[PDB]
């Protein structure tokens, strides 16, 4: 929530995010 | 040619309809209501005299607080307010000149053209330092009928009004061009707000002031940091409702 | 990798009418609901097009929305309107008022006159249109000799005149500091053809109320601010 | 080659509220699993629709989750609570919590209420909700001129209250520094119908606990903070 | 009205103009 | 997410000719027609091509627009004017007009000579374009030796000689400091082959107009500001 | 002439330039 | 040589270099 | 590594990185 940009963020997902991950 | 004007309406003629003559018209749309009132105009002006750093507390000084409340109409401390409320009326700063500048403040060019009795619109705030001197200020902006929360610093050496989730501004530094503005949506709980005149009272035993609609506003603006800053308005998805008079101009 | 980028020279500068937004700060937010309402306009255009009244002089030198007529016909016209949408008649119509925050118009304006005398009274008027380059008409001779059109009262009330739009330039300045011609064009003068005539047990005045307004093709442009004043 | 920039006035300005982002400088890191965790919510509304518990004031001014009531019907309301998100009375439940970030509301309310008298205990009350424009009710003529519902005491033990949103404007304010036709919604009265009615060894005194929470279509918005205040 | 970029605003219209929304 | 930029040196930098736009501020406006207009012209070439007079010396040392022959034939040429956009004799010719706000030039230039004489006045001119390298031509022997043509008065009163471009570079210099041999290119005198003959009754001086401009394949480029002057 | 650049520009055209109309 | 960028020059070609032309 | 944008380099790779080459 609150992101509201249209074009693609520059950065990678892996780089602008933490990388979501299950031990399962 | 012949009409009956107790009608109500009256045809729109050219000069075809009584000559031989031709319609002359040529395509033109700069005056739809939305290209009008998409441009900003000087609405306000604000004034600190306190660092960025410290509690921000209302003052007042020769007409001009750290604070202001976002409408076009004028709006002033009104019977010692602690911040400025909308005012039913325009009043000459001096007490003896008779000339302007006036204490309220307002959107001259709103005020002095709005023929129309509610409108509806996004808001875009230009605040601009009045000098060159390097520009350190926080200001902080409230949503229609939201808290102001003037409260204390929570933190030593902090800017209050940063102490919120509310949103707020931050500009500092020798790279920065001493202007701040940013667009924000509708937020009053009417549908429309009324342009002019409000025909009633704001609570239910009728003792606020007549003319004035309750939370008729954008919200406000408070300000800390060194200077004074003038504020524009610029009118973003402009819808106006119902035709009304506009205001009257001295007989040449 | 970084982007290389020419800082223009105008770096920093707040340009009041850029066609451009800026920054939302509280976005995600929903207009409060107006679904219900009624009475929107969008074009200012539709305002211009409204009759409302003009401001002629009394004997006593006070504004009225109206003009006298009686069982006479004056060598001299009733009244004379200068066709400027800056002229002082009209500084207080809808039609000026919007006027005065645009630059230019083009098209017809629209003189509207309503005959408030009694029923039992009867007349004819010439109303005309002299377009400028050899000065206002000194009489009717002069005044039929532009464009008119001749209004007889009876049951029909009012009478719609159309000042065709005449000019040297497709567009027209609304205001001025000296008269041009880009910015004066001609006047428009109401004479008595017949005395108005009535029988025994009526005023002898008759107030013929006068409004005016853009026609079908009128039109304004460039959005401007217009001199302050001190309201009073 | 070089792109040409123009600068806008307010370069360097830190918008707090943005809907963009910012540079990551410890990317490509994962984020410690948790995918074993229960109780997740996304919506802050969530909370604001569970019922919590609504101060009433004691005989000594001490603040109690509760009323009295006993075997007489008075002829005022045993408690009274104005409909506003900033009533004092529910200033601690967690719908008042929750609405204090918000700048408006739009929706219904729930009020509930638990007989905790004995099982013995017998009676009825009538909770109503009155508009504004006409003042607080003054007595049960008035109440049930409003919105109202009988509660019969038995073997159900709560009644589940719903204020209605009646409002002039689609959205109402949570606070207020005077209050104004957007922000202050009316009154809700409970009154005794009949006097709680019971056997012998059983206590005069029935208390009935009092809570608040936002209703099915009850809904919130604005992000904002409240007025700071000291802890104590 | 006054309005004339050609690349589409870089904040998505949800955050860019408040939201209109009809009750009925 | 915001994007990264690398501010090149130039900053702020005004660049009078940089081919790109700038802010448009008052968009949306109609510009006012003008599709009635005749005589638009959109290459500066075009006036360039407009044969216009060269300022030939008076006796008095006044500058006129013709050169004057008679009876005889003199041993040096009636005028001579040094191929240069720069010529001083061309300075107020519309080529030179054009010519100075440009930087260099290519192609054909046109001497427009006029013959005002009598009709009753024969007679024959030899014009002669001398390439440089040996000096200005010193007699008919040496101008008769590089590029001419021979006019004969009679019917037709103009001859319409052209320059042929002739030079080591492919395009020359409009003006200079010093000649050099990118900016001087040779000499163009007439000279009288047969004296100018005629009856009695007849004046001994005929008036021959002098005209230049560029001829076909004539061209200009690299827009410049010339020398400034104060005029007088 | 005097306009070089591959990029349409960011304004609308009839923003950046005066709208050229026919009366006739 | 030396001019490795990807993306186009945003000024024109005739613009961003003079324009080479054969005389024959 | 540590590379995450996802619009590719304004500089040709050429020039952005030192070119590998195998001598056999």
């Amino acid at each position: 929530g609150n992101e509201g940009v249209i074009i693609n963020n520059y950065y990678s997902n892996q780089y602008q995010n933490s990388i979501d991950l299950s031990a399962n | 040619g012949v009409d009956n004007a107790e009608k109500g309406k009256v045809s729109d003629d050219n000069a075809s309809t009584d000559f031989v003559a031709e319609p002359v018209k040529l395509p033109e749309n700069q005056t739809r209501v939305s290209f009008f009132y998409d441009r900003s105009t000087l609405s306000s002006v604000l004034q600190s005299t306190s660092d960025v750093s410290s509690k921000f507390t209302p003052s007042t000084a020769k007409n001009l607080q750290n604070s202001i409340l976002l409408t076009p109409l004028p709006s002033d401390i009104v019977n010692n307010s602690v911040l400025p409320e909308q005012e039913r009326w325009i009043s000459f700063a001096s007490p003896t000149t008779q000339k302007p500048p006036y204490k309220t403040k307002q959107d001259w060019n709103f005020i002095m053209f709005s023929p129309f009795t509610y409108y509806k619109c996004d808001l875009e705030v230009t605040l601009s330092k009045n000098d060159r001197e390097t520009i350190s200020s926080v200001v902080r902006y409230v949503p229609c009928g939201a808290p102001s929360d003037l409260s204390d610093q929570t933190m030593p050496q902090t800017p209050s009004l940063a102490d919120t989730r509310d949103p707020h501004m931050w500009v500092v530094g020798q790279g920065t061009t001493n202007q701040i503005s940013f667009v924000i949506p509708y937020t009053s709980p009417l549908s429309v707000l009324p342009s002019v005149w409000f025909n009633g009272f704001s609570n239910f035993d009728n003792s606020s002031r007549f003319g004035v609609a309750p939370n008729a506003d954008f919200g406000r603006l408070l300000l800390q940091g060194q200077g004074t800053f003038s504020v524009h308005y610029r009118y973003k998805k402009m819808r106006v409702f119902c035709p009304r008079p506009t205001v009257f101009i001295p007989w040449p | 990798s970084p982007f290389p980028v020419t800082v223009r020279e105008h770096a920093g500068t707040f340009f009041s009418t850029t066609p451009d937004t800026t920054v939302p700060v509280y976005g995600n937010t929903i207009s409060t609901p107006f679904d219900y309402m009624c009475g929107e306009f969008t074009d200012l255009l539709s305002l211009c097009k409204i009759p409302t009244f003009l401001g002629n002089l009394d004997s006593n030198k006070k504004r009225i929305p109206y003009f006298s007529a009686t069982n006479s016909t004056p060598a001299t016209p009733l009244v004379t309107y200068q066709v400027t949408l800056s002229c002082s008649c009209m500084a207080n119509s809808m039609l000026a008022a919007v006027a005065r925050n645009f630059n230019q118009y083009r098209g017809s304006l629209n003189y509207l006159f309503v005959f408030t005398g009694s029923a039992m009274t009867k007349g004819k008027f010439l109303i005309s249109y002299t377009p400028p380059g050899a000065g206002e008409p000194k009489t009717l001779d002069q005044a039929m000799q532009a464009t008119y059109a001749i209004w007889d009262l009876g049951l029909n009330s009012s009478y719609n005149f159309t000042v065709p739009f005449i000019s040297p330039t497709h567009y027209r300045q609304t205001s001025y500091n000296t008269p041009t011609i880009t910015s004066v064009d001609g006047w428009l003068t109401v004479w008595q053809l017949t005395p108005l005539t009535y029988p025994l047990g009526v005023p002898n005045d008759s107030h013929i109320l006068t409004l005016v307004s853009g026609g079908d093709d009128f039109t304004l442009r460039m959005p401007v601010t217009f001199t302050k004043y001190v309201p009073q």
